[PDB]
């Protein structure tokens, strides 16, 4: 019964944002699963709406996040996000939000997949938004092959990230890779440093790691480099 | 000093080098 | 730079992290440990809240 | 590999039976009417796990199981209602030695085929490439030949089989000298990819209109791919839920045609789409129609990167490492461009060498190392060498280097002299 004034308002005037907000506020007083079915019906009617998808996923996450970590209801919200990615296209907000929400679930496998699908979906400009979160995500795991491939991509946009990659290789004990990159950097004298380090100091740091570690460093003619 | 900085750094590093060197040899 | 950009296949973007296979157990094993730590924290937070 | 799909290699089950003399052919399907090619064959492999390698002069018994071939006839899934979705089929009846060459060449390791004049060297080679392509679509076969002439004839026969031209790439001098109107050069493939992208998006535009979906789904590969994900798959799952009864009633054959949401899109296909003869026949057409649709967006998804790459230049080498599966090149080009190919991160699983007896040792060697090892492991699984060491060696102009340094000895001929097993 009580749906029918708002249903008539919405079906006669689908572009009336005020009529949508009126019914959403009405459903906020109602029990919230019917609001989710409203959003299901609303997105069937108006999938291109930025406002409908953003509010739905915000409401979905805020309800579910208090539940048990293993609860299937999180996968329902995920299925909404999958559908959200389909309609919304260029709008950055959902791409960021879903990856963050899967980190809250600890779903490492699916978080990477959503990053990898975001990179596949969108231009390099959108990638530049993705990579700060994704590299910060990749560092937090013992997944060095994935982080190596991710770090490499950023370097031709961000030279300062090569310092972060060398520091990542140092902390991952991948000193042989770190020696290869830093020797390339020391030859690439146009390099830019967040510490402002000189090319002599970078070469010094190169020799600091190398002279400590003849065993680990193996791809390089150490004698030639120091001569 | 620039010169003495390398003196203090390598003095500690040589002892580490001798320790790891005897292990490798 | 154009010669180098021409080389850039999706290897550089990294997407064979799915397809190399062995990464997926490595991802799953850390995900299970992370999930376990999160569940224990979530229980501990509920226990502190209840107390 | 115990179980291999041989696809169109066998024209019939009788051809298969003739191709394995002294083997017991056990067909999994008892009904002779269903024993139609293609055939998947599981060969019994002597697994190394077991008895420690001792008492080898005890001759292993002629156990009937060891000669029993398990043959699985299977039907190629319908690819769609249009005539061009039908797979091209081999027409050559290979001999048992040729079938043995095809069998061995599909296996990991070294396969050597000694091919006398007129024994179907080129024909065996094309069938090996096709079989690997269908069994292992993720794997890549590197074709290396001594001459443009050998390269052309091999490439042209490959085009006559059910192989997608997008994976075919010719690299060399004389890329234009193919007797085909299609440009298989690096730039030519880009032209192909860009034209095919536009054509497939117009199919999406027809599909969007036929589904009554508002918007512009055909604007980009991004819009097209997501159009498929919601609009095709929800309508498909609705269709599947209506026709695949959730209850104990036999499905009505008319429901297949009635609920089919893509009738208007396939209105330009040969009519009638559904025959109304049996539920299974029309459903495989319906699934095949969906497979036709699914194929289009699969190519568009692959081409989505070529949209994002702004220059046509960058596209060509992007194709080279991942998209192109069957890469045909000369030895001379392989030598000259090894430095470039290694730098580009080129990777391949299989090498097929035609006329390997006419290639110098060093020129034969260079194709093995056109890829960097992966973690110290070579990606190379299969090396197929096809040649005739009783025909001409490589041409050496200096008679002294030819005779006294053995420079006319080919690597193929050397392996025969060392005694590596050959399929004659």
């Amino acid at each position: 019964e009580e749906d029918l004034p708002y249903e008539e308002e919405i079906m006669r005037n689908q572009f009336s944002v005020k009529c949508w907000l009126r019914y959403i506020e009405f459903k906020q007083g109602a029990p919230k699963p019917r609001l989710n079915q409203l959003y299901e019906r609303a997105l069937k009617l108006l999938p291109c709406s930025y406002k409908l998808w953003y509010r739905y996923l915000k409401a979905r996450r805020a309800q579910v996040k208090h539940r048990c970590v293993t609860d299937p209801a999180y996968e329902d919200v995920n299925n909404c996000h999958e559908r959200a990615f389909v309609f919304m296209h260029k709008m950055p907000r959902l791409w960021l939000d879903y990856c963050q929400f899967l980190m809250d679930q600890g779903r490492v496998t699916h978080t990477r997949r959503t990053f990898d699908r975001a990179l596949r979906a969108l231009p390099i400009t959108q990638h530049s938004r993705i990579w700060p979160l994704y590299l910060r995500f990749l560092r937090s795991h013992p997944l060095p092959e994935t982080a190596v491939r991710g770090y490499r991509r950023f370097l031709k946009l961000s030279p300062e990230s090569a310092e972060e990659y060398i520091e990542y290789l140092k902390s991952s004990d991948r000193l042989d890779e770190a020696a290869q990159r830093l020797a390339t950097v020391v030859n690439d004298e146009r390099f830019v440093s967040k510490a402002g380090k000189s090319n002599y100091q970078l070469w010094h740091e190169l020799c600091d790691l190398i002279s400590q570690n003849p065993d680990k460093v193996q791809s390089l003619n150490v004698d030639a480099i120091i001569r | 000093p620039d010169y003495q900085q390398q003196c203090h750094e390598m003095a500690e590093r040589l002892e580490d080098s001798v320790l790891k060197g005897m292990q490798a040899a | 730079r154009a010669e180098l950009m021409k080389a850039i296949d999706f290897e550089y973007y990294g997407y064979l992290d799915e397809d190399d296979g062995v990464i997926v157990p490595l991802e799953q094993e850390y995900e299970k440990k992370l999930r376990a730590e999160l569940v224990e924290k979530w229980k501990a937070e509920r226990e502190a809240r209840l107390a | 590999i115990a179980t291999l799909d041989f696809n169109d290699t066998f024209l019939s089950i009788e051809h298969l039976k003739a191709s394995f003399p002294g083997h017991n052919v056990k067909v999994t399907v008892e009904d002779p009417a269903l024993q139609i090619p293609p055939f998947r064959i599981t060969f019994p492999v002597r697994s190394g796990k077991g008895k420690k390698r001792k008492d080898a002069d005890v001759e292993d018994e002629d156990t009937e199981e060891a000669k029993t071939l398990i043959v699985e006839p299977h039907v190629i899934p319908n690819r769609g209602p249009y005539p061009y979705n039908q797979p091209k089929r081999n027409t050559i009846q290979f001999t048992h030695t040729q079938i043995e060459a095809i069998r061995a060449g599909m296996q990991p390791g070294l396969t050597m085929v000694v091919g006398p004049p007129g024994t179907g060297k080129t024909d065996v080679a094309v069938q090996i490439i096709s079989n690997i392509y269908h069994n292992f679509p993720e794997q890549r076969t590197l074709i290396v030949t001594h001459s443009n002439q050998a390269l052309n004839q091999l490439f042209e026969k490959i085009m006559a089989l059910d192989i997608d031209e997008r994976h075919l790439l010719r690299l060399g001098h004389g890329e234009e000298e193919l007797e085909t109107e299609k440009d298989f050069s690096r730039y030519g493939r880009v032209n192909y990819v860009l034209a095919r992208r536009i054509e497939l998006l117009e199919e999406v535009k027809r599909l969007q209109k036929s589904l009554g979906v508002p918007g512009d789904a055909s604007y980009t590969c991004e819009t097209a791919g997501y159009f498929f994900l919601y609009q095709v798959m929800s309508r498909w799952e609705e269709y599947i839920s209506k026709v695949k009864n959730k209850g104990s009633t036999l499905p009505d054959v008319t429901e297949v045609s009635t609920f089919f949401p893509f009738h208007e899109y396939f209105a330009n296909a040969p009519q009638p789409i559904f025959k109304g003869r049996s539920y299974e026949e029309d459903m495989e057409i319906a699934e095949g129609c969906f497979r036709h649709i699914k194929k289009i967006f699969t190519q568009l998804e692959e081409f989505r990167a070529s949209e994002l790459l702004r220059s046509g230049l960058d596209r060509s080498k992007y194709l080279l490492v991942k998209e192109a599966k069957i890469i045909a090149m000369t030895c001379t080009h392989a030598a000259l461009k090894r430095h470039d190919l290694v730098k580009l991160g080129f990777k391949y699983d299989n090498i097929l060498m035609e006329e390997a007896a006419q290639i110098l040792e060093i020129e034969t060697f260079i194709p093995l190392l056109l890829q960097n090892p992966q973690d110290g492991f070579s990606r190379l699984k299969r090396w197929i060498m096809i040649g005739d060491h009783h025909q001409l060696p490589p041409v050496i102009k200096n008679m002294a280097f030819q005779k006294y340094s053995n420079m006319e000895q080919s690597l193929f001929t050397r392996f025969v002299r060392v005694g590596v097993p050959t399929v004659d």
